[PDB]
């Protein structure tokens, strides 16, 4: 099951690749960020780890980080 | 008309239109005394046939008919005279009597089976054909 | 006189009548070039597509590579390709690239810069030679420079000195 | 007449028909082959097409890390300025790799093919230079103890290394070509060079600086790089008189941009690895001007004075001079030379040229001795005043 | 206004697109193919099509492209050229004989 879901990933992992560097890194919580009101509740913020990354192309690109990299470098 | 038949006329025409070709425009003679020219260029084209029309024959409308006053006879079980439908004036022209068959109904000419009275009058035979029973 | 003019009219000729010989003829053989070289032509069109990228011609090196700059703000690598030939192509022209895969298919392009115009004033005098009043002389000095290995190089070649400029 | 006629209508003809021939055949846009040499060079460069080399973007390599994916890893910044971590391919050899060497990666699949040929980084030094051409010594003006002693130092040494290692002494690298113009510097400098039979290049004082500084710093650094690799180099910087000043700043812009070059030259040649495989040949008529750097050996090892030549060579330059003209043997070479003393190697092609010029007047197909002698009394007193040589040859 | 919706049904999907780009030809080349510069994006040789307009190879027109390839639609009646926008921009002062005059 987990590598069903990582090989979407290893092809984003094989070339071509761009490099980048990162603006915030949110890091918020996958539990609840706030209840949303108004018509229909529910969360809308159910990302997990985020990072706002820019690429190097002068294009701005959100992204939700995975958990398997190290939070300390990033 | 079959692909086959029509694929030799074309391959045919195209063989003697570029093996000619070929040696007539590489050839010198203009400059020299014999000036038949350096250059001559072959081409060879072939024609298909049209639609035919033998003597004349009224068309309007799709044409549900399509007839002309001067008469040809032709035989039964031979309709290839390929009828419109609507039209009594053709078939058995306007009633004959220059045949074994005497019409004694009197221009009641369906496009399909007419068999009037064939005792009234004799200008010629009439074999019969066992086929349509062998078919059934 | 007659000779040089017969010379002519056969020159002509040879050109035109050898390169097409070999190839109407081979068409009617069964090996040489015949469909192929037409086919060939036919596959530089198809291979190409449209857009085509247009770059320039810096430099040609004998490795099979060239530097053309590709109009994209990048620069490539282009490789002999597409049917070309390395050595025809002479330095500093536009030449056309296949996209898909950097190749040049041909050269026809210039693109035309505005610094030649500029360069280029073409000649039409106010008042010219045969115009001006005396000092006849002072002008026929000049010319010696100027007009005469122009107007004759020949007396300047014969005599074998350094052509002034 | 008639034949004529129809045979320039009809070949005329024939070329608009033949108009798909022209184009496959001759070339001019779509094929510009003959399938002679391009048979082999398509095939070579189909393998490469079919993987992943081109289309190739020329990019160069900015670090080599192991960090993400394979063991091998590079960062590759392409020439749209974004970075990309390519791998790198044993599908055909990579050749040319070195960090901060263009390199070439593909835009399907960003991994290294094949590198770019070493230090192409200017394309613009590249193109211009002349290899090594033919340049006869019957227009080297002279014989001349001046034009043998050059040879010493930069023939010798490149045509036998074989001598020079055998007693244990370091082979030539340095020659000071100074004196005025027109003692034909250049014009020796491209003889020689031809003759030793070794690679020839000519580089302009005026190409090496350009726009922006540090501009300069790119165009010399990697000329002298790409010097060193090639087997036997001449780098013949070509007359620097005031593209190769002193250091000093004016605050407006200053001589930064001339010394940009200067110094990036003095920065390898000596720097923390020495001159590589490349020979200097400068030329200067100021060495006033010159960085006290440069002036001292290892890139000048011994200065030699070409300059205006002695009272014999005069004559020397009439006779080699003569040999390219088609003029009599009965105009003594020697007159010439002592009716005009103190004149450059120029000044007497330019006598020549006069003789030349009143003979053409005259409607004379060869030069009369009545035209020479004229032609030096004229040279004596007036193209004197007008002559480069008495402010270069106090600088020199 | 039948003739309104037919027309509209088969548009929707007409519409459906790459997009498009102006640029403005510098030359044509011989074969009918046409050297166009587009303004953002880089120069282009591509075809025409003929279904809509021929004077599109005609140079110095500037030109409507329909992405599919950078293809020629048809040339814009509006054009411009920098010397009459230099013009423009400053909104010289204009004046009679009077104000010099005395």
């Amino acid at each position: 099951k987990i590598k069903e879901n990582s090989e979407k990933i290893k092809v984003n992992k094989t070339l071509p690749y761009l490099v980048s560097n990162v603006i915030e890194l949110l890091d918020v919580d996958p539990n609840d960020q706030e209840e949303d009101g108004a018509n229909i509740d529910l969360d809308s913020q159910r990302k997990g780890k985020c990072a706002v990354i820019k690429t190097s192309t002068r294009q701005t690109y959100f992204l939700p980080v995975i958990g398997l990299v190290d939070a300390e470098k990033l | 008309e079959v692909p086959k038949e029509k694929e030799k006329e074309k391959v045919s025409t195209a063989v003697l239109s570029i093996t000619a070709k070929a040696k007539k425009k590489e050839k010198e003679k203009e400059k020299k005394e014999e000036e038949k020219m350096e250059v001559d260029e072959a081409e060879k084209k072939e024609e298909k046939e049209k639609k035919k029309e033998p003597e004349p024959n009224f068309q309007l409308l799709d044409n549900p008919a399509r007839v002309m006053p001067a008469q040809l006879k032709v035989l039964s079980m031979t309709e290839t005279c390929r009828y419109q439908p609507f039209k009594p004036l053709s078939i058995g022209g306007i009633i004959i009597l220059k045949d074994t068959s005497e019409d004694i109904e009197e221009l009641v000419e369906p496009v399909a089976a007419h068999g009037p009275k064939i005792e009234e009058e004799e200008q010629e035979p009439e074999p019969p054909e066992p086929f349509e029973y062998i078919d059934d | 006189t007659q000779c040089r003019l017969k010379l002519l009219k056969l020159e002509r000729i040879k050109d035109y009548l050898l390169m097409e010989e070999e190839f109407i003829r081979n068409q009617e053989q069964m090996k040489p070039l015949e469909e192929k070289q037409e086919e060939e032509r036919s596959k530089v069109d198809d291979l190409r597509g449209t857009p085509m990228s247009v770059g320039t011609l810096e430099e040609i090196i004998d490795d099979n590579h060239a530097i053309v700059s590709t109009s994209v703000g990048s620069e490539h690598y282009v490789s002999i390709l597409s049917f070309v030939d390395k050595d025809l192509l002479e330095p500093g022209c536009s030449v056309l690239l296949n996209h898909k895969v950097h190749a040049v298919i041909g050269v026809l392009m210039d693109d035309t810069d505005p610094l030649v115009t500029v360069m280029k004033v073409e000649k039409a005098p106010q008042e010219t030679y045969a115009d001006i009043g005396g000092l006849d002389n002072q002008i026929q000095e000049i010319k010696e420079s100027v007009e005469l290995p122009l107007t004759h190089p020949e007396y300047y070649e014969e005599m074998g000195i350094k052509p002034p400029k | 007449q008639s034949t004529y006629s129809r045979q320039i209508k009809q070949v005329e003809d024939d070329i608009q028909q033949l108009l798909k021939k022209i184009n496959e055949l001759t070339g001019i846009k779509e094929s510009d082959t003959g399938l002679a040499p391009p048979a082999l060079w398509d095939l070579a460069a189909d393998k490469q097409t079919l993987q992943s080399e081109q289309p190739l973007q020329v990019a160069r390599c900015t670090k080599i890390i192991n960090a993400d994916s394979e063991d091998p890893k590079y960062i590759i910044n392409v020439k749209q300025f974004a970075k990309f971590v390519v791998d790198l391919s044993d599908q055909v050899a990579p050749t040319d790799i070195e960090e901060g060497m263009r390199v070439g990666v593909d835009r399907n699949k960003y991994q290294i093919h094949i590198p770019l040929p070493p230090k192409i980084d200017p394309t613009v030094t590249m193109m211009q230079v002349e290899e090594k051409p033919d340049v006869t010594y019957s227009d080297v003006g002279g014989c001349k103890e001046q034009i043998e002693k050059l040879r010493e130092v930069v023939e010798t040494p490149l045509l036998h290394p074989e001598r020079f290692v055998n007693l244990g002494i370091e082979p030539p690298k340095g020659v000071l070509l100074f004196g005025p113009p027109g003692t034909g510097k250049t014009l020796c400098a491209r003889a020689v060079a031809n003759r030793t039979d070794a690679c020839f290049i000519p580089v302009i004082g005026s190409e090496l600086v350009q726009k922006y500084v540090g501009e300069g710093a790119r165009m010399v650094r990697e000329l002298f790089e790409m010097a060193r690799t090639k087997k036997a180099c001449l780098i013949f910087f070509d007359e620097i008189d005031a593209i190769g000043g002193a250091r000093f700043d004016d605050g407006a812009g200053g001589d930064n941009e001339v010394q940009r070059t200067m110094l990036e030259l003095i920065n390898q040649l000596d720097g923390f690895d020495p001159r590589g495989n490349i020979k200097v040949l400068m030329a200067t008529n100021r060495p006033d001007t010159l960085d006290p750097a440069l002036m001292r050996p290892g890139r000048l090892d011994r200065k030699i004075e070409f300059s205006l030549p002695d009272l014999e060579g005069r004559t020397h330059i009439f006779k080699i001079h003569a040999r390219s003209m088609s003029v009599e043997r009965d105009i003594r070479f020697e007159l010439l030379a002592r009716l005009c003393p103190n004149s450059t190697g120029a000044e007497i092609r330019s006598v020549c040229t006069e003789a030349g010029m009143f003979a053409i007047r005259a409607r004379r197909k060869i030069a009369t001795e009545k035209d020479f002698l004229e032609a030096v009394n004229k040279v004596i007193k007036s193209y004197a005043k007008f002559s480069a040589t008495p402010r270069y040859m106090t600088y020199n | 206004l039948n003739a309104k919706v037919r027309l509209l049904r088969e548009e929707l999907q007409l519409l459906q697109e790459q997009g498009s780009y102006v640029g403005e030809v510098v030359r044509a080349m011989d074969k009918k193919k046409v050297l166009v510069k587009v303004h953002p994006e880089g120069k282009f040789v591509v075809d025409v099509d003929k279904n809509i307009d021929i004077n599109d190879v005609t140079p110095n027109c500037r030109v409507a492209l329909r992405n599919d390839s950078y293809t020629l639609h048809k040339i814009l009646p509006n054009k411009v050229d920098p010397l009459v926008s230099l013009m423009m921009v400053e909104k010289v002062p204009d004046s009679t004989y009077e104000m010099i005059g005395g």
